[PDB]
This record gives structure tokens, sequence and C-alpha cells, in this order.
């Protein structure tokens, strides 16, 4: 059971008040039964877009969810992954620095 | 069900020909058999059929499939006394033994046997031990002849049955009569029976 | 030289429940889906038909369908076999397919995973076992041996339609798969374990090839690492290129982004 | 690739444990039991992929299935009812799609034993008007007082079966086919050339295997155990 990784990213150059999109990447997992949230400090924002499932060369599992965001000063987001190879579910931040 | 039959029964004379039918949706469709089953028997492979189109002979039998329309005939050519069975039609799913075999009804053919030389009589035969008992022997009438049950509740009277002496090539029907009361003149007064029967003594 | 895979993933959570899903991809791009839920595979492209015929493709969906629902109920019958060698839950993976060659030339691969490690392919005219695979599936690849039609309909599948398909697509997909979009460039920075790290962020190209390099002046920094490519969902790609730098020596650093699509006019961000 | 069924007959009541076997001398790892019902193509009850594999199949219910070795797979009905008199049908194979049946078990389940009667068989000899009159001699061979109906009537000549010359009726006939539960009779010929029957070294046999009663089945009556018995009436052929 190997345990997910987990890449936020935006489409476009962020600024703060312009509508962008939000991507969440999450590879290297299996078995490929998974729960993925993206969030908008801390709720769940609705309408999410999944990619069909996937797999790579090593057999192990991925898949894009997105979803429209228009990021602030204030606002945070993250990708938060439920998986079996997971005690706990395992949330990353989107930072536009990184 | 997935395998359909027909007809249901057919009567034919010997030397008539005759066509079976198999209709089927079962899904894939790897193979069809057809199988004889005599009565209280067991089953006899008579041909397998594998190709889109294929045909098949054994003998007497031979066979059509059509994958497309889901469709098999078997035909009998020159039906003999001893085709009388049922003719079985069963499609395998799979052309290993993860298949499931899905079994037709089946179809029962009767053929009736051609009595060339008749000879109606009706013979009185002792019990081998107890000479006091005895059976009367209707024999030798042709597939015409209708042998009726009894009149009195106390006489017993079997259908008719053919028999066949294979060494001489010799067929002949035959019925049995007897009661615990009664001749064998008046056993099968219930049955039209030929005139020139031969009742002796 | 293009790949065209064909991608199953069954799950068997006990005796009973199983789902099969499946995607294909021409190169990096999405040709088709089926998934569990629907009677038929969808398009994702318009041109995914290629150039069969309305008959030639329903005829070939409908083998496909037929597969799926036998597929399913084989695995159930060759758990049972095995057991209780093998238990529930199960994930079998298929990666089907050719690859094109100029010449009209190709070569055809059908590999099976099993719980997630590569165990038997498709070869010549038969099933066979991989180097590694365990021994208990000599019983499986038996049975599955056994069913010439199937090793006739695979024999046909892998060496004569699918080059005849692919090849179809590849004239048909043509202005998709030769598509150029332009990357777009953004810099930023954070700590690391102190020095700071920049970050060259370059998104929106396609097709993947690309250089991205860190650069004062006309050295270009050694340091630069590339990460990996992250999909966009508009069938784009995500590059990021990473520098590791003093605090205040910031100045002086370019990040440079090389694409076709540029067409010799180089992306030059400046920090 | 032979198979073989036993027992091939069995009658039994309600109530009562019924195993049938099947043995497979081929080395086949798959092993397949099927019931045969009129109207009804055969249905597969359970199957098994080798020994200690069981599966269940379409019609499974009221049976159990126990494949204790490669060569031996039995049905066992725990607890037998009326609905499971049928004809059972056992079947191997190998990883290839032909499965080799097995020739069919007889199995009725009656709701009372208390009816069960062995035949009384008699045999009658052949009438010398019908040896003057057509050069052949018809022997008659007639089973009659028994119940349930499950007889295999056959003919031996000096010490073999015959079949060439045999018609046996194809149902018993009722005795009293008012009465609910009326005995039966049978009868079957056996015609042969009259130089065949007179000649004096021939010794004819007419047998009747009856099926009935086991050893373990409780009697409660008067008569003696209607079991499971051979039954049969012979003579010599004579000038
Ligand atoms: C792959 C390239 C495709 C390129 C073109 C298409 C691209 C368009 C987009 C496609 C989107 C589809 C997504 C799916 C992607 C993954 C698909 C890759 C797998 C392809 C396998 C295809 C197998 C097809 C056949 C099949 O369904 N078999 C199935 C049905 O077979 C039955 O029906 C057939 C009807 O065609 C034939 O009967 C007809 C027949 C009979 C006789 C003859 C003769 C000529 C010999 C007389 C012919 C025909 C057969 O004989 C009959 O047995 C059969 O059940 C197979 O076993 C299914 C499974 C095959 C794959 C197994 C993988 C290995 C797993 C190992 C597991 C081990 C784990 C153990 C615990
Ligand atoms: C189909 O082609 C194969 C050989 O091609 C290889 O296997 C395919 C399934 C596919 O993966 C290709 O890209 C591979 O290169 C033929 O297999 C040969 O068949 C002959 C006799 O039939 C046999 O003696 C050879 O040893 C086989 N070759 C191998 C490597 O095993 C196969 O016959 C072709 N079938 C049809 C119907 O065209
Ligand atoms: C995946 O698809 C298969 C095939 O449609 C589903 O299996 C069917 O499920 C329905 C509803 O449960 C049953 O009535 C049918 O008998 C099944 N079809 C066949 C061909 O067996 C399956 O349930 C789907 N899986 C999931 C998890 O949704
Ligand atoms: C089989 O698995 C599914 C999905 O994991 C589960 O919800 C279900 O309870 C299981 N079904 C049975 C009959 O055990
Ligand atoms: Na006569
Ligand atoms: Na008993
Ligand atoms: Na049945």
């Amino acid at each position: 059971q190997k345990t997910p990784q987990i890449q936020v990213y935006s489409r476009h150059p962020p600024e703060n008040g312009k509508p962008n999109i939000l991507n969440c990447y999450v590879t290297q997992f299996h078995p490929p039964h998974i729960e993925i949230q993206m969030l908008k400090n801390g709720k769940k924002i609705p309408k999410v877009e999944m990619s069909d499932m996937s797999f790579s060369k090593d057999w192990s599992f991925y898949i894009l969810a997105h979803t429209e965001f228009t990021p602030t000063e204030t606002d945070t987001y993250a990708c938060r992954v439920k998986h079996a190879s997971m005690a706990e579910p395992k949330t990353v931040y989107w930072d536009r620095d990184m | 069900t997935q395998v359909e039959q027909s007809p249901q029964s057919l009567v034919v004379r010997q030397g008539e020909n005759c066509v079976l039918q198999c209709n089927y949706s079962v899904t894939p469709d790897n193979h069809l058999r057809w199988f004889k089953q005599d009565t209280g028997k067991g089953l006899v492979s008579l041909t397998v059929l594998v190709d889109q189109k294929d045909k098949t002979s054994n003998g007497r039998y031979s066979a059509t499939l059509d994958k497309d329309a889901k469709h098999s005939t078997l035909h009998i050519t020159a039906t003999l006394l001893d085709d009388t069975a049922t003719y079985i039609c069963v499609v395998g799913d799979r052309g290993s033994a993860l298949g499931r075999l899905h079994f037709g009804a089946g179809t029962q053919l009767i053929v009736i046997p051609d009595i060339q030389n008749p000879d109606p009589a009706v013979y009185q035969l002792r019990d081998s031990k107890s000479s006091d008992k005895s059976v009367c022997l209707f024999t030798d009438f042709d597939s015409q002849t209708n042998v009726s049950q009894s009149k009195d509740s106390d006489v017993y009277i079997t259908d008719k049955c053919v028999l066949d002496m294979r060494s001489m090539d010799f067929k002949s029907n035959s019925a049995v009569a007897w009661s615990n009361k009664f001749a064998c003149a008046n056993a099968f007064n219930n049955s039209i029976i030929p005139e020139d029967t031969f009742f002796p003594s | 030289n293009y790949t065209f895979r064909c991608l199953q993933m069954s799950s068997f959570a006990n005796r009973s429940w199983s789902r099969t899903d499946s995607v294909v991809w021409l190169g990096d791009l999405q040709t088709h889906r089926w998934s569990n839920d629907s009677a038929t595979i969808s398009f994702t492209k318009p041109w995914s038909q290629g150039k069969l015929s309305n008959q030639q493709w329903e005829k070939l969906q409908h083998m496909f369908q037929v597969y799926r629902v036998s597929f399913t109920r084989d695995i159930q019958e060759l758990v049972k076999m095995m057991s209780p060698k093998e238990d529930y839950p199960i994930e079998i993976q298929l990666s089907a397919g050719c690859e094109m060659y100029p010449g009209n030339a190709s070569e055809s691969f059908l590999h099976v995973a099993f719980q997630g490690k590569y165990v038997v392919r498709f070869w010549g005219t038969s099933w066979q076992t991989v180097p590694g695979a365990p021994s208990w599936l000599d019983l499986p690849i038996k049975v599955l041996n056994a069913d010439q039609g199937t090793s006739a309909t695979v024999q046909m599948l892998l060496n004569d339609t699918c080059p005849l398909f692919v090849r179809g697509l590849l004239e048909a997909g043509k202005s998709d798969l030769e598509k150029q979009e332009k990357p777009v460039a953004w810099l930023s920075s954070v700590p690391s374990s102190a020095h700071r790290q920049l970050v060259c962020h370059v998104s929106g190209f396609y097709p993947k090839p690309v250089w991205v390099m860190w650069m004062r002046g006309d050295q270009e920094q050694q340091g630069t690492h590339r990460g990996d490519f992250l999909p966009n969902a508009d069938e784009t790609w995500y590059l990021q290129a990473t520098l590791d730098v003093e605090a205040g020596e910031e100045a002086g650093l370019a990040c440079r982004v090389k694409h076709s699509s540029l067409g010799g006019q180089d992306i030059i961000l400046y920090w | 690739a032979a198979v073989t069924q036993s027992p091939r007959n069995k009658v039994a009541v309600t109530g009562g444990k019924v195993t049938l076997s099947c043995n497979q001398t081929n080395n086949h790892n798959n092993m397949y039991w099927y019931r045969q019902d009129t109207g009804h193509g055969l249905r597969l009850i359970h199957y098994s992929y080798g020994a200690g594999s069981t599966e269940k199949g379409d019609i499974p219910d009221g049976y159990k299935a126990s494949r204790p070795s490669q060569e031996n797979f039995s049905l066992i009905l725990e607890l037998a009812t009326p609905s499971q008199t049928s004809v059972y049908f056992c079947a191997s194979g190998d990883e290839g799609y032909t499965q080799y049946f097995g020739p069919g078990t007889r199995l009725l389940v009656l709701e009372d034993l208390r009816n069960v009667t062995p035949p009384k068989v008699s045999l009658f000899e052949p009438s010398k008007a019908e040896i003057s009159h057509t050069q052949k001699a018809t022997l008659v061979c007639l089973a009659t007082g028994f119940y349930p109906d499950h007889v295999e009537l056959s003919w031996w000549v000096n010490g073999k079966e015959v079949h060439s010359g045999v018609c046996t009726d194809p149902q018993p006939l009722k005795e009293q086919p008012a009465l609910n539960d009326s005995r039966y009779s049978l009868s079957s010929r056996l015609r042969v050339s009259a130089t065949f029957w007179q000649n004096p070294r021939n010794h004819f046999r007419c047998q009747v295997q009856f099926y009935g009663l086991s050893e373990n089945d409780e009697w409660t009556q008067d008569r003696a155990k209607p079991v499971t018995q051979i039954v049969s009436a012979e003579a010599w052929g004579r000038a």
C-alpha cells in the first residue's frame, strides 16, 4: 500500500481578486480507492471537477482535481486526501510562493 | 430460458427425414453441442459446432450453426426406430472450464417402425411354474393398429411395443393382456384389431 | 513515435462487488473513457472514432462489451479455482495497445498486473507469466490458454486492429496532436532549512518538451532543479524549476524558458 | 475419460439423508453436479475446482456438496424432500470446456415407505401355435404387485444379458388406478427363433432389479422388509 503524494498549484499566475483555477494532483497511491477534497478556509468547496483515474508505467494510480478560485490576502486553500495507507487524512495547503 | 428448442415433440415414420431447431440468447456463444438421450439413459454427444457459420456431419446426423442468428438445426436423414429419443441442444459460453453450459429442454422424437409383412395373431402363453396361469399375446400387427386399454377393472392390457430381432432384420409389434378372472378370444375386444387376426386352437 | 495505451483498472472487493473502469491515451492526450456505470465507450475527442466506419466501431465496441462482462466472471471463477490461495480484495490492471513507428511498423503489447505487480502478458499466440511471477498463476494460464477463441480474437486485436485503428487516429487527430500552446512563467520564493529558494513557475505549455534554467546573465546556474511535469485540466503542462540561493543574492538572477511554441522568442524573467 | 455414479437408483423417505457419489479416474480437477427434470434443461447445483473446493451453482438450496479427493464428488441431501425427486448427473473435466457426463442417478423421495413392495415375477413360455405359425418363439415376463415403480427388467440367456429381440413396456401400469398408491405391473417380451427356444441347452431368465429400502431403514410392519433386491423367473428351452 503506497502513500499518496499531493501537489497543489494554480493554472495561471496568482493575483489577489482575479479568478483562476486551482489544481490538486494526487499520485503514487494504491489501492485506487481514495477520497479527495479541495478546501477553502477548511471548508469543502462544492462542484470540484475530477479527471478520470489513470495509472503510470509503474502501475501506481493518479488523478487530477481542479476548481475555480479567486486568491485573496486572507483566504486559505488546501487539498485533503483520505486513503487506507494513512491513519489520518493528509492536508496540503496551497502556497503561492512555492 | 436462454436456450429454446422446437418442435417440443414430433412423430415421424421410419425412413423420413426431420429437422430439429435450437434458438438461444446466450452471450457469448463459444460452442453448441447436440446430445441424444434415449429413455432412462445418459447423454450421447452427436456433434459440436464452434465456427461463426458452421456445418458438421456424423453419419445420418448433420448440423448447422449460425452464431449471428443464434440458431442451430440438427438434421436426421432416413430415421430409424433407434432415433426415438430426446435431442438436447447445449450452448457453452466459454472455450475453457470457466464456461457454464446452458441446456435446452429438448425435443422428443418418436419414429414409427415400418412393418413389412404383418401376420396379426393372438396367442396364449402358460406360466413356467404354475401352468394354470397364462397371458394373451397380441403380436405381428402393423403400426396402423392401435391397442385400447381394458374394459374390465380386473383385466390388464399393456400398450404396444416394438421389438427388433437384429440378426434377422425383423421387427414386430406386440401387446400383452392377462386377468385374475377370461380367454384370449375376448382379451382384445375393446381394440379395433384386423379382420384376418389369427386366433388358433 | 506515438504510444496508444488502453488502461483498465478492475477492483474486486469480495465475491459479489466489482467495478471495471478504462481510459485510453494516444501519447499524453485522452481519447476514450469507459466508466463501469456506462454501457458504451465514451469518446473524449471529436476524432476518437478514428477512420472506423460506424459499423466497424459498433462491432468493436460490442466485442469490448462482451469482454467486460466475461472478464468480470472469469476473475471471480479463477479466485474460486485458486481458493484459498488468493483472497479478495483484488486489483487487476491491464495495459494494452501499440507503439507506432515510421514505415507502417508497430509493436503491440498486452500487460496484466495483479495487486499492482506485472505478472502476465499476451505474447505471440498465448498468455504467459513473466519473470518474478508466482507459480500459482500457472493454473490460470493453463485455463486461459485452453480458450482458443479468446487467443484468436486477441491475436487479431493486437496484430491487426490496434495498428489499423491507431493509424486512423493519428490522421483524424492530427491538429490536436500537433497543437502548440505557449508557456506563461512567474517567479516566487520561500525559505529552505537555513538561504532562500527561488521558484520559476511555467504553466500552459504543450507539447511536453521544455527547457527552463535559472541564469545570472549568460551563466546557467547548475543548482537549478526541475520538478516533475504536472498536468493542467485543459491538456497543457505545468513545471517548476527551483534554485537555492543566499538571502540578498537574488539580484542578477533570471529564469529563461525555451519552448517550441514561442518560435525562438524565449521567456526571460528577471527577479 | 470415464465417470461413474452410485447409486444408480434410490428410493428414499422425506427427512432422510441421501448421498449421491460420483467417481472419476481421469485426474480431472473439475467436477459438476446437475439435476434433470421434465420441461427443463439440466440445471447446475454445485461444482468443484479440486479436493476441498465446493462452489454453489444455480440451484444449490437443499444440497450440500463434498469433494474429499480428486477422484470423488458427493451430493448430500441432509433432509430429503419430494421436490428432490429427479435424475442427477455428475460430470468432470480439465481446463478444456468439455464436460464428461456420468450415466445418471434416479432418485425418488416418498412421503412415506409404508406401501413399498417388491415384485412377483413370472415367465410365460412360447405358444406352440406361434412356433408353427411363424417359426418364432416369444417369451413374456410379468412383474406384478410392486411399489414404487423403480424397477429394471433384463433378459439373460446362459448367464449373459440379451438386448436383441427384447421390448419392455415404457411405463409400468397401475393395478388399481382408483387407489392413491396403486401397486404396479410391467411386462417384457423376448422373441427368438423356434430352433433357439427348442434347444434344451438354452437357459432363459427374466430378472427384475427392484429398488426399495436399505438395511438402515426402519420397518414397523409385520410383513418382510421390502429391501432393494432381485426377483427372477427362468425356464429351459425344449423340443
Ligand atoms: C487492445 C488493443 C485495442 C485497440 C483497438 C480498440 C481501441 C478502442 C478503445 C477501446 C476501449 C476499451 C478499453 C478496454 C482496455 C483493456 C482491454 C484489453 C483486453 C483485451 C482482451 C480481449 C479479449 C476478447 C475475447 C473475450 O472477450 N474473451 C472472453 C469471452 O470469451 C468467450 O467469448 C469469446 C467471444 O469472442 C470467444 O468465443 C468466440 C469464439 C469461439 C471460437 C473461435 C475460433 C476462431 C477459435 C473458432 C473464435 C471466437 C471465446 O472463445 C469465449 O471463451 C473470455 O472470457 C476471456 O477469458 C476474458 C478475459 C481475458 C483477459 C484475461 C487477462 C489475464 C488475467 C489474468 C488473471 C489472473 C488472476 C487470477 C486470480
Ligand atoms: C500475431 O503476431 C504474433 C507475433 O507477434 C508478437 O506477439 C503479438 C501478440 C504482438 O504482441 C506483436 O507485437 C509481437 O511481436 C504471431 O505469433 C507467432 O505465431 C507463430 C505461428 O502462429 C509462432 O510459431 C511464433 O512463435 C509466434 N511468435 C511469437 C513471438 O510467439 C501470431 O501468429 C500472429 N497472429 C495472427 C493471427 O496474425
Ligand atoms: C459495475 O458494472 C456492472 C455491470 O453493469 C454492475 O453489475 C450489475 O449490477 C446491477 C445492479 O447491482 C445488477 O442488477 C446486475 O446483475 C449486474 N450486472 C451484471 C452483468 O452482472 C456492477 O454492480 C457495477 N459496480 C458497481 C460497484 O457499481
Ligand atoms: C462487498 O464490498 C463492498 C465494497 O467494499 C461492501 O460495501 C459490501 O458490504 C460487500 N458486500 C458483501 C455482500 O459482503
Ligand atoms: Na403371428
Ligand atoms: Na431408503
Ligand atoms: Na432440470
